């Protein structure tokens, strides 16, 4: 009963399958948090495994560019994952409002995202669901940190060992190897980083179609291009890093470590 | 021309 005794609930911030995210206050400390509230009434034993996996993965990850878990609280009928409150909103909304980022801003942005991904990979975590909605700005004040969030689809992997871990992720950001239903691992996250960097620089995605089957064909074939006029003034070094992230063959796809050494990131 | 849009996550 630690949550009911110590915290008060306020407005909804998001929704999930069996869950809700809400601002809460730890009343005596006067400190605000975001709580994922899961209804655990007649949860499947598998769904219990998934809940404990998310909590365990979230406890592992200590990084400036990852949302911190503060507590995991089991009450009768409800479980609470208490995270930092981040008030800057989704990266998604910032990109739509500004339309696109300058190369210097996009680079600073993707640099933080890759550092968070590098940490995940070093700790044996694959997110599987990177996209602008899952990346949150630490404040509304321009220059605010990006924080990786929503490890609900994250998996634990043993070093570089890959398997068919299941079909999970978001259509626009899915890797060819996930869509083919082939074994995969850490590189699925670098593929999604490629999609996000593309969006950062021109404010629309490299893969989109009204027909989902045609969308998946385009992705599996790495069928993206750099149309005029929006790409007319973008450097080849930016195109190059995107190319290396959007490499179909996952062995030859740039790693988070390699991407952070790419001149377009490191030589500024 | 491709629009930036929110998309649902899947688990199958
Ligand atoms: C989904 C499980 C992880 C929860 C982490 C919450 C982090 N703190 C946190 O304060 O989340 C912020 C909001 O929470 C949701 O995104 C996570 C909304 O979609 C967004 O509008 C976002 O602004």
């Amino acid at each position: 009963t630690r949550f009911t005794e110590e915290y008060q609930l306020f407005e909804e911030l998001g929704k999930g399958a069996f869950s809700v995210v809400r601002r809460c206050v730890k009343v005596l400390a006067g400190q605000e948090y975001a709580a994922k509230i899961i209804n655990t009434k007649k949860l499947s034993a598998r769904d219990h495994q998934k809940l404990e996996r998310e909590a365990r993965i979230c406890r592992l990850l200590k990084h400036p560019n990852i949302v911190r878990l503060h507590d995991s609280i089991s009450e009768e009928g409800h479980h609470y994952l208490i995270f930092d409150l981040v008030t800057g909103g989704e990266l998604f909304e910032d990109i739509v409002a500004r339309e696109y980022y300058s190369e210097a801003d996009a680079s600073h942005c993707i640099q933080q995202i890759l550092e968070a991904v590098l940490h995940c990979h070093q700790m044996g975590v694959v997110h599987r669901n990177l996209k602008p909605e899952n990346l949150l700005l630490a404040s509304k004040l321009k220059g605010a940190a990006v924080k990786l969030a929503d490890f609900g689809l994250a998996i634990e992997v043993e070093g570089e060992q890959q398997a068919w871990f299941g079909f999970a992720g978001t259509p626009g950001y899915l890797s060819p190897e996930v869509l083919r239903k082939d074994p995969y691992g850490k590189p699925v996250d670098l593929w999604a980083c490629g999609v996000i960097l593309y969006i950062l620089l021109v404010g629309y995605p490299p893969f989109w179609d009204e027909d989902q089957h045609r969308l998946y064909k385009q992705i599996k074939a790495g069928a993206y291009d750099f149309p005029s006029p929006e790409w007319d003034t973008v450097t080849p070094e930016a195109k190059d890093l995107i190319n290396k992230m959007l490499t179909i063959n996952p062995s030859k796809r740039i790693t988070a470590a390699e991407a952070l050494k790419h001149p377009w990131i490191s030589h500024r | 021309r491709n629009k930036l849009r929110r998309q649902h996550d899947y688990d199958t």
